[PDB]
């Protein structure tokens, strides 16, 4: 029997300089036979590739930053981050590497609260302000190219059938 | 050099078809590290592929695609590949390359990914009836239908720019 790794929440509404906590459950525990807890955190930028933050439940990645802090064990598992930074935005994903199948959690998109309104911008930085900028290109060019392959599954059965009439 | 993982040879594919990817590695030692593939379905679930060991001697799957893909390594021409074959509409995803450092994490430098597309069955079967006009016509008035939906991503990402845009006017 697989086991299924449970995030909470899936959507994190924050503010810059809030603390944030992610929830990741597994439905079993999740010790290796060699004794390790291979309970590592993804953070993934939309259209963007998934990168390595948190190792064996709380180590951290080279390079990651000392505000995350990953905890847990048994089956609660708990990514932290004690003042959110605008380059910390996006989707986090828990993964166990323990039993066959390895399986990763459900996601939690950690996001600004905007509202209907764009004031929150006018006290960001203007560095992170064009972070932001820079990170919706790669979005764009996701569901452009979302368009592009769906009209090739249109085509092509249009191009074999002429092709074979 | 910094690590670069450059995968290939995605694209569209038939149901029960056949497809081959390849990864292409650079700026470390290949052939020390344990690879592996992992893909992202259209609804962002993030599902391990395959894995093998350093030397190509040890292999993992899971049951979803075990029988059906094979993973490999040239160690020689620093490649990792994933052999598809009897493709289904859940296989449809972006394959991503991956290293591992083994004995302490799993996917430590991902690639830029592939798209795989696995078509609908359904269309093959429906038009075999279609006439040749009625067949063209349908291909022509597909162009713009394309190219507008295009537009549509192109004008609403100008407007999520427009505020951070004003923002960094208003300083």
């Amino acid at each position: 029997m697989d086991v299924l790794m449970t995030q909470t929440p899936l959507s994190l509404p924050v503010s810059l300089g809030d603390q944030a906590s992610i929830s990741c459950r597994s439905s079993q525990s999740i010790v290796h036979s060699n004794g390790n807890t291979y309970l590592e955190w993804y953070l993934q930028k939309p259209g963007q590739s998934p990168k390595l933050l948190i190792y064996k439940v709380s180590n951290r990645f080279s390079g990651v930053p000392d505000r995350f802090s990953g905890s847990g064990s048994g089956t609660d598992f708990t990514l932290k981050i004690s003042r959110v930074e605008a380059e910390d935005l996006g989707v986090y994903y828990c993964f166990q590497g323990s039993h066959v199948p390895w399986t990763f959690g459900g996601g939690t998109k950690l996001e600004i609260k905007r509202g209907s309104d764009y004031e929150f911008l006018k006290s960001w930085t203007v560095e992170d302000l064009q972070k932001r900028l820079l990170a919706l290109d790669p979005m764009m060019e996701q569901e452009i190219e979302e368009i592009r392959q769906k009209y090739q599954c249109k085509r092509q059965p249009i191009l074999d059938a002429i092709e074979a009439k | 050099m910094e690590v670069q993982l450059v995968e290939s040879g995605g694209g569209l594919v038939k149901p029960g078809g056949s497809l081959k990817l390849s990864c292409a590695a650079s700026g470390f030692t290949f052939s020390s590290y344990a690879m592996s593939w992992v893909r992202q379905t259209p609804e962002k679930r993030l599902e391990w592929v395959a894995t093998i060991s350093s030397g190509g001697s040890y292999t993992y799957y899971p049951d979803s695609v075990k029988g059906r893909f094979t993973i490999s390594r040239d160690n020689a021409k620093n490649t990792l590949y994933l052999q598809m074959s009897s493709l289904r509409s859940e296989d449809t995803a972006m394959y991503y390359c991956a290293s591992a450092y083994d004995g302490s994490y799993y996917f430590d430098y991902w690639g830029q990914g592939t798209t795989v597309t696995v078509c609908s069955g359904s269309d093959y079967e429906f038009l075999k009836s279609w006439t040749v006009e009625d067949l063209q016509k349908r291909l022509l008035a597909l162009d713009p239908m394309m190219e507008q939906e295009i537009e549509e991503i192109r004008q609403k990402y100008q407007s999520k720019r427009q505020p951070i845009l004003d923002a960094i006017e208003a300083k």
